[PDB]
């Protein structure tokens, strides 16, 4: 949510330009202007997987549809009915079997079962 | 003529006799060291009666002075084996036969 | 012509680890006797008749990888002339089936105890099946190297592999003056069997894709130390080395003070009864005389390997004494305490540096002295047989009595340094171990190239078992098999043991992995890109980057290889089952990634680069060498000349070429034994000839003109006439009047330098051969040679030279006749066999010896079982499950 607070704000941009120019932080031992190299990045960078993890396989699909939605910028309300109302959508994987050992692992994860 | 090179020891009392059918088990090669055709590949054994000339007159007598159990090495040379003309696309013209022959049973 | 093919049974080989030699000097006994007892062997498990053969072999050469070698595959022990077998009917050596009369001989059946034996004191190798002597001796074989004990197997079998001792109790008797085969084994280690050069063990998780394993060599086991009678008595030498000798006398007397028995002034010394701690100049004069020389020549050590012993700030006072307890105070024989205290001052790891090779030149050279006056090694003590458990180098002694002899040394030099002494090891410098090892160093083992990915994150896992030189990466279809990987543009890949990234050369990454470190493997192609996760954590580079290299263009494509070196095992879990592979979910999962072998439900197979020698057609671009053909005039007959083109420049390379013609010669199978060209004679005749011209600048003293058979794998850097396999198969028709000595061998060829700056023209020899008498001569620019080798029927023979360039024109094949001499086209060719005319079509080409190739790993290797049977009844071999191929057979080559 930070971050995506901050991709909408060009001030938060900006703004985080003339902090890491002016004081002359190193942005590199950081890492240990250049966008990447600012922790707002990398803080996502790194979380991203467990986020990915907390979904399964079937729901890519939606995300890229979501994906398409924030194309128009449907509200955060507007993608979530527009993914409620397609829960027949995502599902039948079984019909692509590519996706089968990526269910079976996340299957075989601590997590339980379809809960 | 044949040879008999005694590979393995069978019994030694009993022969193949006149009038009796015996089985084998054959696998045959050339001098060389090609082979051409193996009753083991085609995994039943081979039969014949000690008399009628089912075979080349060699691998009947090679196989007459042999005993019961007995695997031996026949050494048909040309003139006891198909002979100048040969098996026409197995054996060359004029060719010396090795088998490594076994006598298994007398019936 | 055409390919052949035929169903044939895996061989496989076991070996337990004796290894056994002869050198200058060598300390190692030659005479060794072991046995093996078949218990039970099907006949006919397959179509082939079981496989079992017993003999000896040899260390460097003896590498039957599992699949086909020559001949219909099946090498087992005796189908080379590195190996010397037996199966009760025969004397196999270098695919041949000589046979062999014992006392109702059979074939190898139960309850047959094979008697191998070998004396190496003329080469000899003999055998006594089941108590009845064979009556066939190999002789005047090889000797460099090593040879171990081997069976060679196939399914369905069971021997027992009795050695002596309580390894197997010798049902019958080793012949007089013969050694039990367990006294072979080095301290260092202990027995087992083990397989031959394996490639591929199985283990818990799976495979384990293990590389090069290195062997000891002949000379290792003699010692090579420095002398004593280089070194004088320089000024302060021999001021200190008398107080050195006082002090070290003593110490060594308190070190064995009590511990076997408590003095008595009986003796003096040599029976643990020596304190003299007053007084050790009254001691024998011998005696103390070589205790000043143990400190002397411990010093004269010390400047031989090249210390420069230099006082410093002089130490006259650090509270330094011989300390008084009561225990150990025997006033008898000496009441002052061997050991001053040493407290004030130590003794840095430099000295360390010293002291350990200091133990060497001690241990190393007491073994010269006793294998000298006759004693060997042994493991067991023999005390009148003149033989010792400890008779090896320094390198192969036992760690405990190696930490004594250091011991010794410890108190010496802690005695010795304390006097400001500026005592330092120059220090030894490396070089290259040998130069045949260049490539036998590292196996790349690879997947098929039918899997070469071109788009898709793929995936995969390495763990590397061991921290050695062992690297893992993606790397392109044709990836060389004889440059190590990343050096060519062909690789991707990353070491472990120093921490580097390589492509094209290396570049620091990384950290070192430890054990059991995987190291996963990605590859983003749709972004170029290749990462690497040693144990989850991405591979930083040195620097803020996250991938290993980037914009690797898509090209052909990439697939998984993995280069291990000596003693390296790995793993390459390719992951068929996404479970098994143990880091995937952590990294490569979230992120787009799928698994290599992720729905190749049948293993990836995969290919590693044998090393096995075998003659491959120059290549039409080659860097260095370039053949050229050139029609014949009506003078000079066709040829195929050879010619250097760098030569005289940067890369001006030289090395030895093995070349070849393709196409042999091949004997008749029965023997004759009972100007212009005469038309009656040369239609008639049956000897053949050709002819190679070594030009000017092409000393004749480097090369080596002849034939060789087709199992020709002796990649020699350092090549000589003596380095040529050989043996004798000396058949007796009994204990006398031996009737037949057939000599057999791999390469006849005579060397030019024979036949020769004294003078510099163009030099020709020619090489005659009789192919119905088997006969083989030589002429050297006109003259008759005196060698002549005589080869027995059906022997095939490929037209040879071995020469080491010196010149930008080295040598020319001449492929024509003389008077009433057919040429060599009549033999190589049927349709030829009555043209007197030479001809040289583009089948006959030239064929250079390159010392590594592709090759694949079987999908399905034996399962072997290896057990100590029992205290009396020993170790014991078993195979059961059957194992077929379908062998694909080149008639000319004599290969599978």
């Amino acid at each position: 949510e930070i971050f995506i607070y901050w991709s909408k704000s060009h001030n938060f941009k900006r703004e985080e330009q003339n902090f890491v120019v002016q004081n002359e932080i190193n942005n590199m031992s950081f890492l240990t202007y250049s966008v990447q190299t600012s922790l707002i990045v990398a803080t996502l960078k790194k979380m991203l997987p467990i986020g990915l993890n907390m979904c399964a396989p079937t729901d890519q699909d939606l995300i890229m549809l979501a994906k398409t939605r924030y194309a128009l910028k449907d509200t955060d309300e507007e993608v979530r009915e527009f993914l409620q109302n397609n829960l027949h959508l995502q599902g039948k994987v079984e019909g692509s079997p590519s996706l089968r050992w990526q269910m079976a692992l996340y299957r075989g994860l601590p997590g339980r079962e379809e809960d | 003529g044949v040879e008999i090179e005694t590979i393995s020891p069978g019994d030694g009392r009993t022969f193949p006799k006149k009038g009796q059918t015996c089985v084998v088990h054959y696998t045959g090669m050339l001098q060389n060291g090609k082979k051409f055709d193996s009753s083991r590949d085609r995994n039943k054994p081979f039969k014949f009666r000690i008399g009628k000339q089912e075979v080349i007159k060699g691998f009947e007598e090679g196989a007459a002075q042999m005993s019961l159990g007995q695997r031996a090495k026949l050494t048909c040379t040309p003139d006891v084996a198909y002979g100048a003309t040969g098996h026409p696309g197995v054996i060359p013209p004029n060719a010396t036969l090795i088998f490594d022959v076994e006598l298994l049973n007398l019936e | 012509l055409l390919l052949q093919t035929n169903l044939i049974n895996y061989v496989t080989s076991i070996r337990p680890n004796i290894f056994v030699g002869r050198a200058e000097g060598s300390t190692q006994y030659g005479k060794w006797y072991f046995e093996v007892m078949v218990d039970e062997v099907v006949p006919f498990l397959t179509a082939q008749a079981t496989h079992l053969r017993v003999g000896w072999a040899l260390t460097e050469g003896y590498s039957p990888y599992p699949g086909g070698g020559e001949g219909w595959g099946g090498n087992g022990v005796g189908d080379d002339l590195y190996s010397y077998g037996f199966d009760g009917l025969h004397l196999w050596t270098g695919h041949v089936a000589r046979p062999v009369t014992s006392p109702g001989q059979h074939l190898l059946a139960p309850e047959d105890v094979v008697s191998c034996c070998l004396d190496l004191s003329v080469p000899s190798i003999s055998f006594r099946i089941n108590g009845c002597p064979v009556q066939g001796v190999f002789e005047a074989f090889n000797l460099d190297g090593l040879f171990f004990p081997v069976v060679s197997f196939s399914a369905g079998v069971k021997v027992r592999f009795l050695l002596g001792g309580r390894h197997g109790e010798f049902k019958f008797l080793p012949p007089p003056g013969y050694a039990p085969c367990h006294e072979a084994v080095l301290p260092r280690e202990r027995l087992r069997l083990e397989p031959i050069k394996e490639y591929r063990r199985e283990g818990p998780r799976g495979p384990h894709l293990v590389g090069p394993s290195r062997c000891l060599s002949h000379t290792d086991f003699v010692p090579c130390p420095v002398d004593t009678v280089q070194i004088v008595l320089p000024p302060h030498l021999e001021r200190i080395r008398e107080k050195l000798a006082e002090n070290i006398h003593e110490l060594w007397a308190l070190t064995r003070i009590e511990q076997g028995w408590t003095y008595g002034p009986v003796r003096d010394d040599n029976k643990r009864l020596h304190p003299c701690l007053v007084n050790f100049h009254s001691l024998p004069e011998p005696e103390r005389n070589y205790n000043l020389q143990m400190s002397g020549e411990t010093l004269k050590t010390l400047l031989a390997l090249g210390c420069h012993v230099g006082m410093a700030d002089e130490k006259a006072e650090d509270n330094l004494k011989k300390t008084k307890l009561p225990k150990t105070y025997m006033m008898s024989n000496g009441y002052k305490p061997a050991p001053l205290d040493l407290s004030h001052v130590r003794l840095t790891p430099a000295q360390t540096t010293l002291v350990d090779r200091l133990a060497e030149n001690g241990h190393n050279v007491w073994a010269r002295d006793r294998v000298a006056q006759g004693w060997s090694y042994s493991a067991v003590q023999d005390i009148p047989a003149r033989r010792n458990p400890r008779l090896v180098p320094y390198r192969l002694l036992d760690e405990a009595t190696k930490r004594s002899n250091r011991d010794s040394l410890c108190q010496a030099v802690r005695t010795l340094l304390g006097y400001g002494y500026n005592i330092e090891p120059p220090d030894q410098e490396p070089s290259q171990v040998e130069n045949q090892s260049r490539w036998d160093r590292v196996r790349i083992f690879r997947a098929e190239k039918s899997y070469t990915v071109q788009s898709g994150r793929w995936y995969f896992e390495f763990e590397a078992v061991t921290t050695g030189e062992m690297r893992v990466g993606w790397a392109r279809p044709e990836l060389r098999p004889d440059v190590e990987l990343g050096a060519d543009e062909l690789a991707y890949v990353f070491n472990g043991h120093r921490g580097q990234r390589w492509h094209l050369g290396s570049e620091p990454f990384g950290r070192p992995w430890q054990s059991g470190d995987v190291v996963g493997c990605m590859i983003d192609l749709t972004e170029n890109t290749i990462i690497f996760t040693l144990n989850g954590e991405v591979l930083m580079s040195d620097s803020g980057s996250e991938t290993a290299f980037r914009e690797i263009e898509i090209g052909d494509g990439f697939l998984p290889v993995c280069s291990l070196g000596p003693g390296q095992v790995g793993h390459l879990n390719l992951g068929q089952d996404v479970s098994s592979l143990r880091f995937f979910a952590i990294c490569g999962l979230q992120e787009g990634f799928e698994p290599f072998a992720i729905n190749m439900q049948r293993p990836v197979t995969t290919w590693f680069s044998k090393s096995l020698p075998q003659f491959e057609p120059v290549p039409p671009e080659h860097p260095h060498y370039e053949v050229a053909r050139m029609d014949g005039t009506v003078d000079t007959p066709p040829c195929l000349r050879l010619a250097h083109r760098t030569w005289g420049s940067q890369n001006s390379l030289v090395e030895m070429l093995f070349l070849r013609l393709s196409l042999p010669v091949q004997f008749h199978q029965h023997f004759r034994c009972t100007n212009r060209d005469d038309p009656e004679i040369i239609l008639n005749t049956t000897t053949y000839y050709y002819s190679v011209r070594v030009f000017a600048g092409q000393e004749p003293s480097c090369v080596w003109v002849g034939w060789v058979t087709p199992d020709y794998h002796q990649h020699d850097m350092n090549f000589d006439l003596s380095k040529v396999r050989a043996v004798t198969v000396t058949m007796g028709d009994e204990q006398g009047n031996v009737h037949s000595s057939l000599k057999c061998s791999n390469c006849y060829m005579v060397w030019g330098g024979d036949f020769v700056r004294i003078s510099h023209t163009d030099l020709v020899i020619g090489c005659l051969v009789d192919l119905a008498t088997g006969l083989m001569t030589f002429t050297a620019n006109g003259k008759e040679s005196n060698t002549f080798f005589q080869v027995e029927p059906n022997t095939k023979l490929f037209p040879a030279v071995f020469v080491l360039p010196t010149h930008q024109n080295v040598i020319q094949f001449e492929l024509g006749k003389q008077k009433n001499i057919m040429p060599l086209s009549a033999a190589m060719f049927l349709s030829e066999r009555k043209n007197p005319a030479p001809q040289c079509p583009p089948r006959l080409e030239v064929q250079m010896l390159m010392p590594v190739s592709w090759s694949r790993m079987p999908n399905h290797f034996l399962q072997v079982e290896t057990r100590r049977a029992g205290e009396r009844l020993g170790w014991a071999v078993q195979c059961q499950d059957p194992l077929t191929m379908m062998a694909l057979h080149i008639p000319e080559e004599n290969r599978c």
